């Protein structure tokens, strides 16, 4: 979905 | 207390590469990031010089393309309660697991960081984290697949240090966060 970083929001990375 | 530490390397600027992608110079910007652990292969102090503007501590290990022959082939760094080893990895010959263990003691280090093979991974054992933070432009390499720019960063407090790991996937900037405690 997306997570919150020290950089700001971004769609997560993972495959599922 | 809490320090982000960011972490890349295998720019290979400007030989295989002459930027990094836009997305992330937008998402590097200074007065965030406290240290900066690089694993070398710039190429040159043009880049040593963008990493200076981010923070005001960069330690960088030398790659097998670096032109400064200055630079240490290895190091060790304390940072809060880690003990972080740094080494760019064109001298593990088989990433490779048995060895990264041995380096580990070899070091004495909490965390282990090496580059070289311009891949991604990050995995943890026996409660030691090894991390590869792959290129943060995306450089081709030998007989490659494919090659995704990434950085990484760690987010360090107390005993506990999450990493994200910002790769660029097709238009976007996509992260995974991932947990590493030490007892």
């Amino acid at each position: 979905x997306i997570i919150d970083t020290p950089l700001g929001v971004f769609l997560s990375s993972l495959k599922r | 207390d809490r320090m982000l530490v960011l972490v890349l390397g295998d720019l290979h600027i400007p030989h295989r590469c002459n930027s990094l992608p836009a997305k992330f110079k937008k998402l590097l910007v200074p007065g965030k990031i406290q240290h900066i652990l690089c694993t070398g292969n710039l190429c040159t102090k043009e880049s040593y010089d963008y990493l200076k503007t981010l923070a005001g501590d960069v330690h960088i290990v030398r790659g097998d393309f670096d032109e400064n022959l200055n630079y240490p082939e290895q190091k060790v760094v304390t940072v809060g309660q880690f003990k972080i080893g740094l080494i760019h990895g064109h001298q593990v010959i088989p990433g490779d697991m048995a060895s990264l263990a041995l380096l580990q003691r070899q070091f004495d280090v909490d965390i282990l960081i090496s580059g070289h093979t311009h891949k991604f991974e990050a995995f943890e054992h026996e409660n030691k984290f090894y991390i590869n933070p792959g290129s943060a432009t995306g450089a081709y390499n030998a007989l490659e697949t494919n090659i995704i720019p990434s950085f990484v960063l760690m987010d360090i407090q107390a005993s506990t240090v999450v990493t994200y790991v910002y790769q660029l996937i097709g238009d976007d900037v996509k992260v995974e966060r991932i947990e590493y405690k030490k007892p």
